[PDB]
């Protein structure tokens, strides 16, 4: 019938691409990994190379340590028994210091201290990776757009596990490391703050989360609809507009009265998605510090 | 009013219904048979919402709320002010949405492009229709659907959620959330990558795809490519809505209790089921 | 109350951001024109952004947007009604004249370059080390048009080297010359490549490339424009779903 260009018909492969050099310290780049024919049906088949400077090494070490602190506690909670570990994996939880400890680091290892060490490791890992998104762009002379977008995601994480606890005077206010328990905490947080559906910023965050899936459904579909004119080669279409960019713009103008440009739709994209965690972060930061009950706040409004 | 390059595309043809009769534009908007069908269904649905507002005794945006037929009616008709009006507005809504998708198909036909956007929109229409048609019919009553009101549909989400405990424990809801979160992540990243290359450090030459691939290769050791990221985006957002629709159409039809209890099937598995320790022993 | 100040400030910001984003998306296509090229009186509530300039690599110049419209080629379409808002009909052959779904834009008549300043798309013959790694290899298959008549045979795959993907199939015609068919417009089957957009008789009219070893963005746009235009204009010769699944 027609070809929808969702999965490739024929794969083609050539010599591994080592990348652009620009000001990247090449000594810090690994070799090429394998090529996967599976991935190649949907995207590029090549795996690697990866850059691993000192910052990449620190991020991986602290992140593996974050995983290890959580892992060892889970194994302890499982009585070191493999079968118990596997049946209750989603049920285990590394919990914060109890309220009485406030913000001190004097909590016993099994009762808060292990959580503190895990949080330290995740803090270092995430901020190291943030530095790395900045510096890899810098070495290639690119704008710092990824690092700034990553800062919005980091805002929510920072508010949830560090900034709002510190402002509230207690580590018990932060999230546990566990699959079901972080879900329980999320539910409990709404209950305690008088139903988060009345928080104006949670409503906005939701609007931007739904908005992100509306807009990537729209953008992805538009590009594959004009991939028959090389539409996915967006940077040359920005540099020298072709019929793919014109027909893409005119579908939406004829459908809903206004449209984007091949460069401009990526600004709508980064902002739609960034605003999810930006509004979300403000929403959580105000909860408990300024507003104790959002239903009540909603009444005086 | 046309864009600088638009005239050459405004040709005849592409209409699915009624030949050239509705083949024209009002300002930027294309009309077509499905353009007038969306205007009819949208207008009648809005007039019926205004009439439900009149009957409810309010004109306030925040307070207007059209409710489904209360459970006694099952899947039968209802008096207009007690659920009948919802039923008609639902017909109008389905009609306006399907017409919007079919209008998009006529615009695709005139522009010679693929039908990917109407196809993707159909998933959101099917999600709406799961909550309003498929799950109510499978459950035996229209009252299980949501109210058409800004704050009241949220009340519906909350009550429906809590009938099954913390709705987070629904496994298909978990998958749906994962796709929404990953979709927003990917969107941020794609926007950021095309923009970092098109707008390099001040004074440098515009970067190329190769630089996008090398940035992501240096950062995470893979680059899905420019075709792949758009393929991925469409798939993440569509899978998010599919699993949303799935998590609801199973709730109330084949699962009736607290969703947290589902997870016990894995715990009660014979070989580890009775070992003391952990969280469940 | 702090939360009250916060949400008020947010809506102010958001109004500002949407103004920025929409003006930003007016760098192409604006000013708006009436159906005869004159400036339209109603330009809407957003002004044109101040210019930005892209420095294009390897001696390709600069692009400053917003700017004067680059399209100056004749558009072969007659007005159909005196009133604004109606179709403009093809005066000649729409496929050949490059209008409607067969439109093309006068893009730069140089090949797209990779990051290293080399041609991005190359015939696989010349792309050293490139080979079909999975899927039915189309080279050698007959190419069948929508009228279910054979139009040629695939003599090569043109490859995007940096993305490692098939972009075009080079098809040899009955007179021995070749044409490029966009990969995303063909169906590679087990014994045939089928092109739904074009009947066999239309394959000779596909825009040609000048050099046997490279394609320019201008050529690509004319090839892709022509081929997609076939979905509307070749529809008389397109045999039914019935006729083809027999
Ligand atoms: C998906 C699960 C639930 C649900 C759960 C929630 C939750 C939870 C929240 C919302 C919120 C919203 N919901 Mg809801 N909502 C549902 C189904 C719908 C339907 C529908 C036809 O199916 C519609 C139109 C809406 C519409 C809305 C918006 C008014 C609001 C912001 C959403 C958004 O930005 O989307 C993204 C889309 C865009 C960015 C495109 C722009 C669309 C605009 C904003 C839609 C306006 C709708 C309009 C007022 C409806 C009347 C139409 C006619 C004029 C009569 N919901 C289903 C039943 N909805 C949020 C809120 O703040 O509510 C008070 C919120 O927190
Ligand atoms: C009963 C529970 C409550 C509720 C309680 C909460 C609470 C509590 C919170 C939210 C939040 C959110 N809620 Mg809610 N919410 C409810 C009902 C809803 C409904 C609905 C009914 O349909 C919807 C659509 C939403 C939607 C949302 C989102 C808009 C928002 C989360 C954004 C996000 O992307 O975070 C995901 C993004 C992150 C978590 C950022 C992560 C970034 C870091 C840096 C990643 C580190 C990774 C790490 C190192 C490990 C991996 C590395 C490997 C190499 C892979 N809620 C009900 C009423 N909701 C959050 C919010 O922002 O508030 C507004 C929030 O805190
Ligand atoms: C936003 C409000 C709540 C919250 C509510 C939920 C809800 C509700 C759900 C999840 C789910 C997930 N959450 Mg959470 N989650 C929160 C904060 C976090 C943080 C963090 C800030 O560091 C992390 C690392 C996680 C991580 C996770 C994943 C294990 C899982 C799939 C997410 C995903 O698509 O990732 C992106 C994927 C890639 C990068 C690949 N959550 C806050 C505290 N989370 C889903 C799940 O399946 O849970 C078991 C789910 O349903
Ligand atoms: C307290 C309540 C429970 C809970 C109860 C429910 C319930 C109940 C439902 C969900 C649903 C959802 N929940 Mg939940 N959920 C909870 C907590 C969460 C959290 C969180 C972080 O805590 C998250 C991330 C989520 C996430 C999700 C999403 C996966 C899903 C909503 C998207 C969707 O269906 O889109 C689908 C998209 C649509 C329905 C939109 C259709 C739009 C139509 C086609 C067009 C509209 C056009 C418009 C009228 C035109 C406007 C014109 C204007 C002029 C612009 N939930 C809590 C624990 N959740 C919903 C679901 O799965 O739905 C199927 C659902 O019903
Ligand atoms: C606009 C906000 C959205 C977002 C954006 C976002 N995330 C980002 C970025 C951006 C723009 C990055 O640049 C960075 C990245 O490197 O992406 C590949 C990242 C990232 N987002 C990640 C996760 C993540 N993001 C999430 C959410 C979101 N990220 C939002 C949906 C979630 C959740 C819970 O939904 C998760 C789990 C990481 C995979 C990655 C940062 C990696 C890191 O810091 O890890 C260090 C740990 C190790 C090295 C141990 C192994
Ligand atoms: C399938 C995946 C995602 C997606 C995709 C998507 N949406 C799409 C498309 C796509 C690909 C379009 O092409 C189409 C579009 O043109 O976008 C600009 C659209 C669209 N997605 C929209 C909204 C939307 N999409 C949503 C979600 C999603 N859309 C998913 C996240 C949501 C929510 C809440 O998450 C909303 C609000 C519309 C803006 C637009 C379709 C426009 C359209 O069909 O409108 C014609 C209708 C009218 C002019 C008015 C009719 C009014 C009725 C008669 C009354 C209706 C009342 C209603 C039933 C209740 C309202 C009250 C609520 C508070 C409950
Ligand atoms: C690269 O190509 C692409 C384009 O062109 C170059 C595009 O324009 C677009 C279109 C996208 C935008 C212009 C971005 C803004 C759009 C959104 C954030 C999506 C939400 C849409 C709305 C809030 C508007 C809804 C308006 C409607 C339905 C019209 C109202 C109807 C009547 C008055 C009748 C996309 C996706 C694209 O990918
Ligand atoms: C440019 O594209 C892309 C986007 O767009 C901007 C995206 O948004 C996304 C979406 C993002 C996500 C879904 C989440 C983030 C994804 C990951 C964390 C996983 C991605 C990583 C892989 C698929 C594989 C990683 C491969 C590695 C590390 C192999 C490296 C090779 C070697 C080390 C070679 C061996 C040599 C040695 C040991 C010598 C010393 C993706 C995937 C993407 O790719
Ligand atoms: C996410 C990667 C999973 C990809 C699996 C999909 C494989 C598609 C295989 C069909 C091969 C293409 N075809 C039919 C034209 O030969
Ligand atoms: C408080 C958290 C800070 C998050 C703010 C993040 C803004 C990201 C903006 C993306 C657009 C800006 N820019 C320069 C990168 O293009
Ligand atoms: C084997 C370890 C798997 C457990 C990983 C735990 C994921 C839940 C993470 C929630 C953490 C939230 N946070 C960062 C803000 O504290
Ligand atoms: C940053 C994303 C903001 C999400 C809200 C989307 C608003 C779309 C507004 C359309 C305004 C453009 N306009 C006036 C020309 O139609
Ligand atoms: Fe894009």
């Amino acid at each position: 019938a027609e070809y929808q260009n969702i999965f490739s018909q024929v794969q083609v492969r050539g010599p591994a691409d080592l990348g652009m050099t620009e000001d990247v310290n090449l000594a810090n780049r690994s070799g090429v990994g394998p090529f996967s024919t599976l991935l190649g049906w949907f995207g590029n088949a090549q795996l690697g190379p990866i850059y691993l400077g000192s910052l990449g090494v620190l991020s991986l070490f602290s992140g593996l340590m974050w995983f290890f602190t959580i892992g060892i506690w889970f194994w302890y909670q499982a009585g070191w028994n493999p079968a118990v570990f596997l049946r209750d994996l989603f049920f285990f939880s590394l919990e914060p210091p109890a309220p009485e400890y406030g913000l001190s680091f004097a909590a016993p290892l099994k009762e808060g201290g292990l959580w503190l060490i895990a949080s330290f490791f995740m803090f270092v890992a995430v901020w190291s990776w943030w530095g790395r998104t900045y510096l890899r762009a810098q070495a290639l002379g690119m704008g710092k757009h990824t690092a700034w977008a990553f800062l919005s995601a980091i805002w929510l994480w920072m508010v949830l596990g560090f900034i709002r606890p510190i402002l509230m005077g207690s580590w018990s206010e932060a999230v546990p490391y566990g699959i079901f328990s972080h879900l329980d905490w999320t539910n409990n947080f709404s209950l305690v703050h008088g139903n988060l559906f009345y928080n104006p910023f949670h409503g906005l965050s939701i609007a931007f989360l739904y908005g992100s899936a509306l807009l990537f459904a729209m953008h992805g579909a538009t590009i594959l609809a004009v991939s028959r004119f090389g539409g996915e080669r967006e940077l040359e279409q920005i540099a020298d507009r072709g019929t793919a960019a014109e027909r893409a713009a005119l579908f939406w103008r004829w459908t809903m009265g206004f449209n984007a440009t091949m460069e401009g739709i990526h600004r709508w994209a980064i902002w739609m998605a960034v605003l999810v965690t930006l509004t979300g972060g403000i929403g959580i930061l105000l909860s408990g510090t300024v507003v104790d009950n959002w239903y009540v706040w909603g009444q005086n409004h | 009013a046309l864009l600088s390059f638009e005239r050459k595309y405004r040709v005849p043809g592409g209409t699915l219904v009624g030949g050239n009769l509705f083949d024209f534009w009002v300002g930027p908007f294309y009309v077509g048979f499905f353009g007038v069908a969306t205007f009819f269904f949208a207008a009648l649905g809005i007039i019926l919402i205004a009439w439900s507002a009149v009957l409810q005794g309010t004109w306030n945006p925040q307070l207007i709320s059209v409710y489904p037929p209360a459970l006694e009616y099952g899947l039968g008709g209802a008096p207009l002010a007690k659920g009948g009006l919802w039923q008609i507005i639902t017909i109008c809504a389905t009609g306006a949405f399907v017409s919007w998708a079919l209008r998009e198909v006529e615009i695709c036909r005139k522009l010679g492009i693929g039908y990917h956007i109407p196809f993707a929109f159909a998933f959101a229409i099917l999600a709406y229709l799961t909550l309003v048609l498929f799950r109510p019919v499978m459950m035996g009553a229209w009252g299980y659907a949501f109210p058409y009101g800004i704050w009241t549909h949220l009340d519906w989400v909350s009550n429906t959620g809590y009938t099954y405990g913390n709705f987070h424990y629904n496994p298909a809801h978990m998958i749906a959330i994962s796709f929404f979160f990953t979709n927003a992540l990917a969107l941020a990243l794609h926007g950021a990558l095309v923009l970092s290359a098109a707008n390099p450090e001040k004074g440098k030459e515009m970067r190329t795809p190769d630089h996008e691939d090398t940035f992501f290769r240096d950062l995470v050791g893979y680059s899905i490519g420019t075709l792949g990221i758009h393929r991925l985006g469409l798939l993440l957002s569509l899978s998010a809505v599919f699993f949303s629709a799935l998590c609801m159409i199973i709730t109330g039809t084949i699962w009736f209790d607290q969703w947290v209890d589902w997870w016990q099937w894995w715990v009660k598995l014979p070989w580890w089921a009775n070992i003391p320790g952990g969280i469940n022993g | 109350d702090l939360a009250s100040l916060a949400i008020y400030s947010f809506w102010i910001f958001l109004a500002g951001l949407i103004y920025y984003l929409q003006t930003e998306n007016m760098r192409e296509g604006y000013p708006l024109e009436n159906e005869d090229g004159t400036p339209a009186a109603n330009q809407g509530p957003f002004p044109l952004p101040k210019p930005k300039t892209f420095i294009l690599p390897h001696g390709r110049g600069t692009l400053t947007v917003p700017g004067p419209e680059s399209e100056d080629r004749p558009i072969a379409l007659a007005r159909t009604a005196v009133s604004e808002g109606f179709p403009h009909a093809p005066t000649g052959d729409p496929m050949k004249d490059g209008v409607g779904p067969a439109s093309w834009v006068a893009r730069r008549d140089l090949p797209e370059l990779d990051g290293h300043g080399h041609n991005k798309i190359k015939p696989m013959k010349a792309a050293a080390g490139f080979h079909v790694s999975a899927g039915k290899n189309p080279i050698g298959l007959p190419v069948r048009g929508c009228d279910l008549e054979i139009a040629g045979k695939v003599v090569d795959i043109w490859v995007d080297i940096p993305e490692q993907m098939a972009r075009f199939l080079e098809v040899e015609l009955k007179d021995g010359s070749t044409r490029l068919l966009p990969m995303q417009m063909v169906k590679v089957q087990s014994n045939r490549v089928h092109v739904n957009a074009l009947s066999s008789d239309l394959f000779a009219g596909i825009p040609t490339i000048k050099s046997p070893t490279e394609v320019t963005l201008l050529e690509e746009d004319k090839i892709c424009g022509y081929v997609a235009g076939g979905l509307m204009y070749a529809a008389p010769k397109r045999k039914s779903v019935v006729a083809a699944m027999l």
